[PDB]
């Protein structure tokens, strides 16, 4: 029986690209940058987060883009 | 006392290091994730099978033409020898 | 910062390990495709020889048939 990857793999988890750097903010990596993992966003003191607070590596790419602080 | 300032300075530069070489390898890893898929090999084996079968078909047809050509000349040579014994006038 | 440096080190070491796994996966796949193409051409060349063998054996059989044909015509 010959199976196929649903994930990426000659007879593992897919990986999302680097999320970038959130200016006047912080990007928290909970686990890794692979498929299924999620990241969290926070802004600095006196900054409002305009956009999503989290983002997941969905089927691969980031579910939500980079938010903004002011 | 001044050691704590050196540990945080070393940890900060190390954090900016392991993150930076990750960014470089993450870009190169994307090129390796794409070259994995597969279709180039399935198309290579399928393309060679077509050219190889075109060789087996062109050669068999050429041999079948020569075999049919030999039989044609034999049937004509025997008919010529028959018309010669009939003329051989006594 | 110490926890940030250990996370990016552990994430690179996994990125480095998975890269070596993908490199060996493509290297073995590329070698197996070359071996499959070699068996395809080797199995092919065996079929060309079978066509030539049958062509020569049939052509040789036709020469012998024409010999027995004339010998049977001379006796009859
Ligand atoms: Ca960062
Ligand atoms: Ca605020
Ligand atoms: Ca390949
Ligand atoms: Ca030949
Ligand atoms: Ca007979």
């Amino acid at each position: 029986l010959k199976y196929t990857c649903l994930y990426v793999r000659s007879t593992i988890y897919k990986r999302c690209r680097h999320p970038g750097e959130l200016r006047n903010g912080q990007v928290e990596i909970k686990t890794d940058l692979s498929f299924g993992s999620q990241i969290e966003f926070s802004c600095s003191e006196g900054f409002f987060l305009i956009g999503s607070t989290t983002s997941r590596c969905e089927v691969v790419g980031w579910s939500h883009p980079l938010p903004q602080c002011e | 006392e001044e050691v704590k300032k050196a540990e945080e300075s070393e940890s900060k530069s190390a954090a900016k290091m392991w993150e930076n070489m990750y960014k470089e390898l993450d870009r190169d890893y994307s090129l390796l994730e794409k070259t994995v898929e597969s279709l180039e090999n399935m198309e290579n084996l399928d393309k060679l099978n077509k050219e190889n079968q075109g060789k087996l078909e062109k050669l068999e047809l050429d041999y079948l033409k020569k075999l049919d050509h030999e039989h044609k000349e034999h049937q004509k040579e025997q008919q010529e020898q028959e018309e010669r014994q009939k003329n051989q006038l006594e």
